[PDB]
Order: C-alpha cells, then sequence, then structure tokens
C-alpha cells in the first residue's frame, strides 16, 4: 500500500564509522576513498513483514561545528542507533553518563538501539596488540550484554560495515522498533 | 569574486546575478568545500541558497536557479543541496520543493522534483500548525497537501502523475492527516 516514513537517527562517538554504515547500507558499497563526515537527507525503502518504510537518515557528529546542531536533530525522532566501537573498549565507559542523559532529556520516551561497529577488528592483531600495550582487551559480548540490561536498549547486535554483516537486519530490527507508537 | 562567503553569496542569489557565479566553479573545486557545509548556510534557521534564491523571484522568474543547480550536481552533493530542511523550531521540516509549491511555480518544482527532489518531506514547523496550536497556516505537513490546500490543480497533477518520482496520495502526514483530510481541515463556509 503506501509507505510509511519512519525517523531514524544515529549518534555515536567519533571515528566510530557511523556514516560509513549509512552509506554501505544505502549503496551496498563500502566508500574506502571518501567519506563524509555526516550523511543526510537519504530514504531508504525497508520492508519486514507486508510492510513497506521509508526510512529517514539522520546522522550527528562533534567534531566541529556540529555539537551545537546536535540538539537540533533530537526533536520529532522515531528512532535512535546509540552505536558504540567494539575494537574500542573506551567507546564503552561513555556509553551511558553523557550520550544517555541527553538523548533522555531531548528525546524521551523513544525505543534505544544500542549497537557496536566493525565486528571483524575485534580480532585484528594489530587493534588487539595495541590494546594490550596498555592491558586492555576487546569488547567482550557480555559487555553488549550488560550495555543493553544497564540501559534498558531494545536490542543490540554487532555490525562491521567491511564485510556487509547483519546490516538489513539491524536496521529491519530499528524499523520494527519505530513500528510500535510507544 | 575569488573569495566567495556566506554574506556575499546570499547578496548574489537574492539579485538574481548569474554572472558573479562564473567564478562559483574553481572556487569550490580549489578548496573541496561543499553547499552544505554550515559555512554556507544560515545560522538561523539552516537555510541553504536554494530556498533563498527561491523566496526572492523577480516576476516570478530566477535565472540563477539552473546554474545553482548545475554547480550542485558538479560539486557532488546533489541530492544533499536539492532538499535541505530547515532547522529553527518556527520553519521546521521546509523543503526548497514547499517553497517552490508555495509560491505557484510550475516550472521550477518540475524541474526539482525530476532531477531527485523529495515530495513527502513534512513540513512539520510550528509555523505549519492549526491555529488552534499556535501557528498560521496548516495545509497537511506535505507537499502534495500543500499544493492541494494552495488551490493549484495542474502541480497536484503533475505531481501523482510524472516519470521521475510521484507522491501517492494514499500517504498521511505525522498527525496521520491525508490529502482530503488536510483539504477538509483549510475549507471554509464561505462560499467561494
Amino acid at each position: 500500500m503506501a509507505a510509511i516514513r519512519k525517523k531514524l537517527v544515529i549518534v555515536g562517538d567519533g571515528a566510530c564509522g557511523k556514516t560509513c554504515l549509512l552509506i554501505v547500507f544505502s549503496k551496498d558499497q563500502f566508500p574506502e576513498v571518501y567519506v563524509p563526515t555526516v550523511f543526510e537527507n537519504y530514504v531508504a525503502d525497508i520492508e519486514v513483514d507486508g510492510k513497506q518504510v521509508e526510512l529517514a537518515l539522520w546522522d550527528t557528529a562533534g567534531q566541529e561545528d556540529y555539537d551545537r546542531l546536535r540538539p537540533l536533530s533530537y526533536p520529532d525522532t522515531d528512532v535512535i542507533l546509540m552505536c558504540f566501537s567494539i575494537d574500542s573498549p573506551d567507546s564503552l565507559e561513555n556509553i551511558p553518563e553523557k550520550w544517555t542523559p541527553e538523548v533522555k532529556h531531548f528525546c524521551p520516551n523513544v525505543p534505544i538501539i544500542l549497537v557496536g561497529n566493525k565486528k571483524d577488528l575485534r580480532n585484528d592483531e594489530h587493534t588487539r596488540r595495541e590494546l594490550a600495550k596498555m592491558k586492555q582487551e576487546p569488547v567482550k559480548p557480555e559487555e553488549g550484554r550488560d550495555m543493553a540490561n544497564r540501559i534498558g536498549a531494545f536490542g543490540y547486535m554487532e555490525c562491521s560495515a567491511k564485510t556487509k554483516d547483519g546490516v538489513r537486519e539491524v536496521f529491519e530490527m530499528a524499523t520494527r522498533a519505530a513500528l510500535q507508537a510507544r | 569574486l575569488k573569495v566567495f562567503n556566506r554574506p556575499i553569496l546570499f547578496d548574489i542569489v537574492s539579485r538574481g546575478s548569474t554572472a558573479d557565479l562564473d567564478g562559483l566553479l574553481p572556487f569550490l573545486l580549489t578548496h573541496k568545500k561543499r553547499l552544505t557545509d554550515e559555512e554556507f548556510r544560515e545560522p538561523s534557521t539552516g537555510k541553504t541558497c536554494l530556498p533563498k534564491a527561491l523566496l526572492n523571484l523577480s516576476n516570478g522568474r530566477n535565472d540563477t536557479i539552473p546554474v545553482l543547480l548545475d554547480i550542485a550536481e558538479r560539486t557532488g552533493n546533489m541530492r544533499e543541496f536539492i532538499n535541505s530542511p530547515f532547522r529553527d523550531i518556527y520553519y521546521r521540516g521546509q523543503t526548497a520543493l514547499h517553497i517552490a509549491i508555495e509560491r505557484r511555480c510550475k516550472h521550477y518544482v518540475e524541474l526539482l522534483v525530476a532531477q531527485g527532489a523529495d515530495v513527502h518531506a513534512q513540513a512539520r514547523g510550528r509555523f505549519f500548525q492549526p491555529k488552534d496550536e499556535g501557528g498560521y497556516f496548516y495545509f497537511g505537513e506535505l507537499p502534495l497537501s500543500l499544493a492541494a490546500c494552495t488551490n493549484q490543480p495542474h502541480i497536484v497533477n503533475y505531481l501523482t502523475e510524472n516519470p521521475h518520482k510521484k507522491a501517492d496520495m494514499r500517504r498521511q502526514d505525522s498527525r496521520g492527516n491525508t490529502v482530503l483530510h488536510a483539504l477538509v481541515a483549510i475549507a471554509d463556509n464561505t462560499r467561494e
């Protein structure tokens, strides 16, 4: 019938590849030559179960001049992808204390889909060696379970834009979470 | 000339002086900048150059629109430039397509949609709200609803029937109101 429009906004720390994930879901090809800092004004056609949904993608950054404009993309949101880095432990202790309060205050009563990106990099030799140099280890799935438990996330899964795993499933889950109007 | 800042760009585009855009090609390409960056957009509302050009129309014709669109497509962010939503709470969601429709300019909306203008962008700002909810004009929060609510049958026919992209009349806005619901909403009891 008539496709329903749902607004998805992706929030994550710097250099997490959220924009890379957006491009790889959009054109089904990872851009290895040019990665725009933000992907904006895109609508994607998705189907979950007998429904057609146009998902409008919004990307928020904080590298420069984007932190002040981050609150401008919060109102009238429908679903949030709260993402972190699997190959970066410091990307998990920053999840609850600074992202969560502002996302809850600005846009309350919305489903939370916290995800971890670059799932293939947790087994990379270089990242493991660099982490073990300062006594750190890749983000374990137990860490993701704890993250989903303490923030009450709708669902958590690992995606890697390099090997194209579960991105369609991730966005299907996000749209499904957006389907229920609280 | 050799330096293109935001106030200068808006000063040129308000008057529709196309010749001053001749130097627009190198300056961007030399500096790897885009028309959609924060430098070239109004800080108050997030308005870009295209809505400013469409707002300031001389006798209904602004010759700088095709040149701006061509430079945007050569820049590589044509899609991101065509539909640049406003950011202020007072005009949130408005798109250059909405401004073209609200100006009763069929040629500009034709030339805009055919190259990638989203026909479902919901103008859900505080200005586009019912008069009983702190607003001035509620047209249905949709380009097709707006075209139907401003009594523009030709643009409605073009939007519904166009090879490029058609906006289905069964689509619902944020309120759930379809095109018929919006057309009822704008209606008065006057005969005309």
